């Protein structure tokens, strides 16, 4: 095993709440590390 | 306004009443063109809590010009200008390179999060990450861990909340909230604990130890007192400040005990008259009567009124009444 | 923070010690009333919203200075406040009785307290009559010995357990005072 | 402690500077109502026990939970105290009436006052309600003609209620 | 305390700028209500007692079942009690008549209002039966001018939607 | 565009509240602002270009080192992109007197001023000269009334304290 | 942000204009008609939080498969929002009424709106008629046109604005399609 | 925070009184002396950025050490400052002239400047001697009596106005001390 524990990347997409936040920040949470592989 | 009972409230007259009313929520992805008149106000009140109230000149701030100019484009608030930010040299001139290492998890608490290290555990958590990857990963662990994206949003500026019961650290980090943020008109270079040299939370922060709460704008808002410990096998002196627990004998008769913080203590006004005396001004050894100003007593119910006539009569003024 | 368990671990880990004879007696004695501490636990938190609702309304009546103009739970803010001042005190100490030991809310309740409601200014004076209120309701639930609500028990005895509860909630007042 | 005349003279010492024509002239008018002074103090150490006993019933009689049985004046002494304390404030209001500043009202009397009742439990409230109840029951007493020559004294009545109202202030 | 004045000094401080003619031209408005607004005040102020009266017994009427045993208003001291809770919405809507917004009432009674009313079993269908009572009991040619009760009624429907 | 009616509406929205009596009268007062302040616009808007003219050769009479090489007055061009600088700050107050606030100037005029100003070597004493010209020979009865005047200038001295 | 002040000084700033007696009528009767547009922002916001409560449980009962099992509006937790997703746009066409310009929500309020309930799921069927009903409780509220509320009125004419605020409600009926 | 007619509910609100008709005459004259008190705060903050460098450079040609080396004006960065702090001090109290009583600079400036000034090394007879330049400054173009600039009001008093402003700028000298 690698260190004192395994958490995850926070690069990893669908990390964050998005549960009662605000339209601007709702979809800034969803499409957090997506926006690569859709371009690629 | 001092006081608790005036207007039925209470934190606004401790110095947080303008950090009362702001929010400073950004309602749009990016910046509209052909108008900066909005986005130059959350701008700016980025600037105000980020560096804690600190003055930036023109051309300081011109520096940092390429950062304010992603966030205007389709960038957020949190990962693309508050952890830019933190990473330029207008940033780590003034809360990394001058500190010790903790003083630096001492600030971006205070900054980033807007709280306090409680305990040894918040330090050590955060002293780690730079032991192994430098600065601009030390950094990165006050945002990308679960404490930022559940309290701030992605696009409102980091307001101020170690005082309140959401968060859920302790009654002591409290009362540390108000050693760190001393009102409105403050700064981190300009409060008297932290003179952007030095950590302001040093023993009382590790050991959890809670201080009295001093209000700003008190008679008695400039007390500070020195720190040495006392007791034989860590080397101390005996004889600085007061004790913290009134133990003996001496903590039930006269009444239940008190402990008292006096700050102006001159030479001047000591006898029982109006005037300085007048002659050779000090003894044979020229010290003074009060070899230091910021004096601690600890004392009974019962010798508590002719304290505080000694107290005041010769000078001094009292900052807090805490009973032990 | 800690249990009863880890007290013992961190004892003998001062003596260099494995643990024996002795000092698993007492501990074997804990897991051995270990249903009879989830049951009375369970008789707590079943009805604490009329627990903290009698308590705070008790010490309103028996000061009526409190929702005086210039009393502390004069508005609906500081009133509020004060129905959760006291909800969040009874959170703390069913941990410590379901952990079995008091190093919880020394730790994240009752540590720069009283440094805390003097600069706010909450009376001190006036906050332990609705810890005591609660002391006597705590004791009157996990022996049944409410007035208006009688619960089903096994037979037996829990007066051990009165005497710990009763020993968290006295050092509430002891904390503050 | 500094009075109103050495109050102009420490602040004209830290600028050093001359006093001018124009504050001679404040001077000289702060002089020519000095004998009114001396008959507002007069007029009030001379009733000091009837102005705090009919203020303290007073307080009593319309919050009746200070004297009920585990109230903040229920016992002798705690009682006896709390007297005190009302002979203490307007004591040092006197003291800083023939001073013309309140300078020996902050220093010895009110500085610490704030954090010594959130020390002890008191109700900033009430001592609120027992100062204002002895500002007017002065300030009445001082309009009183009787032994005065008959002038104005409504600028100087109006300084005494300014000494009443910054103790009640700073003590809730 | 949301005022006019509070508004733009609070607007100002938070830009860091100077009060221009968007912070003088807000107070003018504030000198074009204020022969009407606190003419409505100084009515209130001495009819109140008459007034919260009629307001309570316009609720305890309709909401008949509230003085049965078990609920919250057994006995005397718990209707005592009750215009105790009203004769304060109706100083607080007083209280803002004055300050010119609505400061005193969203800081004051209404913020912590759904705790103190669920904790203790008040219900929170009955403040507005009897609020809703003195609105629609509002008559502007005797009682008022015809501009008090455009602002008058304003402010209790801010309470009713604040309490529903 | 910092007027009276996007300053309450930003203010109700940082809270998330409705527009409530404290914002529905603080435009009132833009209603009784608008006679005095309307008037002052359209007498600018038809005499813009000969007040413009006279303000323009003021900074050209005392800062008259300004048509040396290496400044801002060489030639010809450099004489109509400056009678056409100026002709631009006498539009942004023209907005700012019928939009009710300071908006028009601090996005446009002011914003971003300070460094196209040192970059292309434009000495601004002259713009605080040439606007304090048509600031200090305006008379109250003839060209405007006493009310449109205070309201005409109190633009015209936010500029002169932005700029110096 | 862009009022009805606002809209005319981008129209002659672009075509580079001095705003003149040509078109300073159009803000002379703005004004002159400005408290028809105060007693209409305050005939509103008396009973904005009624008009939701009656329009988002009138939407349901022209459609029971909101609160069908598996529907979008089934649990508490989905009708808190959908009661809270009809406050806010209720109160930012108030922001468009005491401005006089659409431009405050198509920056705010529905600016990637129509992303967001497709992401969700919230269907573009009822969302319409959730808003049409609740035009129809606006423009009933301005003129005394309701039922049991006849607010008392100076005279006159409000088919002005009538004709307005409806067209604020039916952009965003075209901007969440 | 509080503005004038904020401060006679907070008054009231300790005897639980109902504002009445002795003291609504306090602020209807509160009402009528409004048209001079917006017009005088118009005549400050239009002269505001020279009444700042006039009393940073009238506080140096009495104090010539302030720029020597070691003196706490010396740089420029620390020049720059002094200017940004000289002029904070005077948007607070154009701030609570704008409102009638001193609770915004009490709390938002003066909670705080002791110790703010203490710790940078600020000397505190040097700024409030810079305090006591703008107190003329701006009593001196309250009323008409300014030499060099005359702004055109329409004839009256206005030494209320100018008394009360002097009063704002005294304790902010108490405060700093
Ligand atoms: C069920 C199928 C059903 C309902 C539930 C109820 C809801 C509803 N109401 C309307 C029309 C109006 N609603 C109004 C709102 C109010 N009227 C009031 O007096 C109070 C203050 C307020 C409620 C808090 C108003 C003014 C109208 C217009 C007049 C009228 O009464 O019609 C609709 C719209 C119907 C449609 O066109 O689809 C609905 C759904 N009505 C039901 O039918
Ligand atoms: C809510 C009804 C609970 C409940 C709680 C219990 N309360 C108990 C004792 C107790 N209650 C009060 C408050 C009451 N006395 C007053 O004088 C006033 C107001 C003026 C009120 C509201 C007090 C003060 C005390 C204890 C006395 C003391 O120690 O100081 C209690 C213990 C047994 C009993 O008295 O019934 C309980 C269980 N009872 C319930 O059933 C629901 C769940
Ligand atoms: C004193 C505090 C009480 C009392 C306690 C007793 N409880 C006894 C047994 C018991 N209680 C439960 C339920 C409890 N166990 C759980 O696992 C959970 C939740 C997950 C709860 C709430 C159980 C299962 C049992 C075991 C036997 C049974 O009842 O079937 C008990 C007797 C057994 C023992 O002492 O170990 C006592 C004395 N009884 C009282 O009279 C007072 C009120
Ligand atoms: C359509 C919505 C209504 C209607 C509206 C009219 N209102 C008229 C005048 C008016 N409204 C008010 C109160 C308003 N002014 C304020 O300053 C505030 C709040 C701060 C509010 C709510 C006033 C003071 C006036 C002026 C006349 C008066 O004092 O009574 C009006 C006539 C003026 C005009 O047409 O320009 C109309 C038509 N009337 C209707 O018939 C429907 C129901
Ligand atoms: C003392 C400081 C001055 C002085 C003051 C007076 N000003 C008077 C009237 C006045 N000023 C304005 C402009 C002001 N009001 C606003 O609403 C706005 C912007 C939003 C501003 C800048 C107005 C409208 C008025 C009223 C004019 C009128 O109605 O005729 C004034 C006369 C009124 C009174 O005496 O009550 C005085 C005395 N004048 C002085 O001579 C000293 C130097
Ligand atoms: C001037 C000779 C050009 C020109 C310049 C403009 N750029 C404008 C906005 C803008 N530019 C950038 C790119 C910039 N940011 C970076 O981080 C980097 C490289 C690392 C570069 C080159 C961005 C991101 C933006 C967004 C707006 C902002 O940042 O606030 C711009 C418009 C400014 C505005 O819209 O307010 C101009 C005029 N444009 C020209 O026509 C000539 C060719
Ligand atoms: C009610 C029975 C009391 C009383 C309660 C009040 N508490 C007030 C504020 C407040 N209290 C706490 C302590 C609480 N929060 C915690 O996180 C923990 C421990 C985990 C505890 C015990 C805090 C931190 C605060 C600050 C406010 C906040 O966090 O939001 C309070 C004042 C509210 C206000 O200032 O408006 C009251 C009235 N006071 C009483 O009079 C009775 C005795
Ligand atoms: C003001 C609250 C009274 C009031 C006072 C006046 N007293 C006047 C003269 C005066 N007062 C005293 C007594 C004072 N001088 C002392 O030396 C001592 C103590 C030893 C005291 C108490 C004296 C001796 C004098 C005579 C000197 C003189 O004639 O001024 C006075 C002037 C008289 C006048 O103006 O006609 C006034 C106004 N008078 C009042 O009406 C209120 C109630
Ligand atoms: C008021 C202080 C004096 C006064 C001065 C004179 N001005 C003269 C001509 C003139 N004035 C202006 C400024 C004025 N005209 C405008 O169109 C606008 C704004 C839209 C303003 C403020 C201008 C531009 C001109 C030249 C062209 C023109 O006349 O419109 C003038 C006559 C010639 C001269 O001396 O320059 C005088 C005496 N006039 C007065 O009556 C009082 C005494
Ligand atoms: C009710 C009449 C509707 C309906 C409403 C629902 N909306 C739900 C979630 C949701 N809505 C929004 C938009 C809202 N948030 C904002 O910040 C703004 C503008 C400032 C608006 C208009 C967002 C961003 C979200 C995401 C979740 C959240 O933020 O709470 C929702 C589901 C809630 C949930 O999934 O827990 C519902 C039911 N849906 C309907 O069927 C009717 C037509
Ligand atoms: C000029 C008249 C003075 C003087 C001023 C200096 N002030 C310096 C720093 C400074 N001042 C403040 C307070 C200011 N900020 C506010 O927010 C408010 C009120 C709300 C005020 C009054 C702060 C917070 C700071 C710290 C700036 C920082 O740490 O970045 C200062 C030192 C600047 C520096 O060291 O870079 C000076 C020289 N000093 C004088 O000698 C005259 C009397
Ligand atoms: C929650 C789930 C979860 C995961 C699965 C990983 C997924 C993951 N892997 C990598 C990143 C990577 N992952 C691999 C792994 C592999 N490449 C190979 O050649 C092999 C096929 C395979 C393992 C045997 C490698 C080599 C990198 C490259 C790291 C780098 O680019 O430096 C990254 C980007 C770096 C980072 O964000 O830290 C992420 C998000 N992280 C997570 O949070
Ligand atoms: C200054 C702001 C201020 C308020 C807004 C009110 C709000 C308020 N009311 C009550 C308390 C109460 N309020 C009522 C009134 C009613 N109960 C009902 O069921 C009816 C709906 C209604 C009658 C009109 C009653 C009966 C109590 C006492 C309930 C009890 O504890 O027995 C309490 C608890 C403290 C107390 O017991 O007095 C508070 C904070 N009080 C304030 O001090
Ligand atoms: C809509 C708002 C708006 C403005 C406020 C101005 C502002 C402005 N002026 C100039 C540009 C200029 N402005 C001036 C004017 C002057 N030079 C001086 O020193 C005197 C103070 C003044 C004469 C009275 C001159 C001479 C130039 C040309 C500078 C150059 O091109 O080198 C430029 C650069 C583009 C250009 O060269 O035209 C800009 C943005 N223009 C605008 O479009």
């Amino acid at each position: 095993l690698t260190g004192y524990d395994s958490k995850s990347s926070p690069n990893f997409p669908n990390r964050a709440a998005t549960r009662e936040r605000r339209t601007v920040s709702f979809n800034a949470r969803v499409a957090r590390n997506k926006s690569q592989a859709k371009k690629i | 306004r001092l006081g608790t009972v005036s207007g039925n409230s209470s934190l606004d007259k401790l110095g947080l009443d303008k950090f009362l009313s702001e929010s400073n929520r950004a309602y749009t992805p990016r910046a509209q063109p052909g108008f900066s008149s909005e986005y130059e106000q959350i701008i700016s009140a980025t600037y105000k809590q980020l560096f804690g109230n600190a003055y930036i000149m023109d051309s300081e701030r011109a520096e940092m010009a390429k950062q304010e100019s992603m966030f205007r484009d389709g960038q957020l608030t949190l990962k693309d200008f508050c952890r830019a930010l933190a990473k330029t040299e207008q940033y780590k001139k003034r809360f990394f390179d001058s500190r010790p290492l903790y003083g630096a998890i001492e600030l971006n608490f205070k900054n980033i999060l807007g709280r306090t290290p409680d305990g040894l555990e918040h330090y050590r958590a955060k002293s780690a990450v730079y032991d192994t990857k430098g600065y601009e990963a030390f950094v990165d662990a006050f945002f990308d861990d679960g404490e930022y994206d559940e309290v701030y949003d992605d696009y409102t500026v980091p307001f101020y909340r170690g005082y309140k019961t959401e968060a859920n650290l302790s009654m002591a980090a409290f009362t540390h909230f108000f050693r760190m943020v001393r009102g409105s008109s403050t700064s981190d270079k300009a409060n008297p604990n932290s003179m952007q040299k030095d950590i302001p939370l040093n023993y009382y922060g590790i050991t959890k130890t809670p201080l009295a709460v001093i209000a700003p704008g008190a008679a008695g808002t400039a007390y500070t007192e020195s720190f040495a410990g006392t007791g034989s096998w860590q080397s101390g002196r005996a004889g600085l400040n007061a004790a913290r627990v009134a133990l003996g004998v001496p903590a039930t008769a006269n009444g239940k005990s008190f402990r008292v913080e006096v700050t102006g203590y001159t030479q001047p006004g000591f006898g029982i008259t109006a005037g300085t005396a007048v002659g050779k001004l000090y003894k044979a050894n020229k010290l003074s009567r009060y070899p230091r100003s910021n004096k601690s007593y600890v004392v009974g119910f019962d010798e508590l009124t002719p304290l505080y006539q000694r107290i005041t009569k010769n000078g001094g003024t009292i900052a807090s009444i805490t009973p032990l | 923070m800690l249990d009863a368990f880890s007290r013992v671990v961190v004892n003998s880990d001062a003596k260099a010690a494995y643990v024996g004879g002795s000092d698993l007696q007492a501990l074997k004695s804990f897991i051995a009333d270990g249903n009879k501490r989830l049951d009375a636990v369970n008789s707590i938190v079943s009805n604490a919203s009329c627990m903290v609702s009698d308590a705070v309304s008790g010490m309103i009546c028996e000061n009526p200075g409190l929702i005086s103009p210039g009393g502390n739970c004069y508005t609906n803010r500081r009133m509020a406040a004060c129905l959760r001042d006291g909800e969040i005190i009874l959170r703390y100490v069913s941990y410590a009785l379901l952990a079995g030991d008091a190093s919880v809310l020394e730790d994240r309740c009752l540590n720069g307290l009283k440094e805390t409601y003097i600069a706010l200014g909450v009376p001190t004076n006036s906050s332990i009559r609705a810890v005591s209120i609660m002391k006597a309701q705590a004791v009157a639930f996990i022996t049944n010995t409410a007035t208006e609500r009688k619960m089903s028990f096994a037979a037996g005895d829990c007066t051990s357990l009165a005497s710990e509860v009763a020993s968290y909630f006295d050092r509430v007042g002891a904390a503050i005072s | 402690m500094l009075d109103a005349f050495a109050k102009v003279v420490a602040q004209a010492d830290a600028r050093g500077e001359f006093l001018s024509n124009t504050q001679i002239d404040a001077l000289s008018k702060m002089v020519k109502e000095g004998n009114q002074r001396l008959d507002i103090v007069n007029k009030v150490t001379s009733n000091a026990s009837a102005i705090v006993t009919n203020s303290a019933r007073a307080l009593f009689a319309e919050q009746p939970q200070l004297i009920q049985p585990g109230g903040n004046a229920y016992t002798s002494r705690r009682m006896a105290a709390c007297l005190r304390d009302m002979e203490i404030v307007l004591r040092y209001v006197s003291y800083a009436m023939i001073a013309g500043d309140s300078s020996v009202l902050d220093d010895r009397c009110l500085n610490g006052l704030r954090e010594t009742y959130q020390a002890l439990g008191t109700p900033g409230s009430s001592v609120a309600v027992a100062i204002q109840k002895m500002k007017d029951a002065s300030v009445a007493l001082a309009n009183d003609t009787t032994g005065t020559p008959i002038g104005d004294c409504s600028s100087l009545v109006a300084e005494l209620a300014g000494y009443f109202d910054r103790a009640a202030v700073s003590v809730v | 305390m949301k005022s006019v004045i509070t508004t733009v000094v609070s607007a100002a401080d938070a830009a860091g700028r100077f009060p221009s003619n968007s912070d003088l031209e807000s107070i003018q408005g504030n000198i074009q209500r204020s022969a009407a607004r606190l003419e409505a005040a100084e009515k209130l102020a001495g009819n109140h007692e008459a007034v919260v009266k009629e307001a309570g017994d316009a609720c305890f009427a309709k909401y008949a079942y509230l003085k049965n045993p078990g609920e919250a208003g057994e006995n005397q001291e718990k209707i005592n009690k009750c215009y105790r809770d009203v004769d304060h919405y109706m100083r607080l809507v007083n209280y803002c008549l004055v300050v010119g917004g609505t400061g005193p009432l969203d800081e004051w009674g209404i913020a912590g209002a759904r705790e103190v009313y669920r904790t203790l079993n008040l219900p929170t269908s009955a403040y507005v039966a009897s609020i809703a009572y003195t609105r629609d009991r509002l008559c502007v040619p005797r009682d008022m001018s015809a501009q008090a009760g455009v602002e008058f009624s304003a402010y209790l429907d801010y309470l009713i939607n604040a309490l529903s």
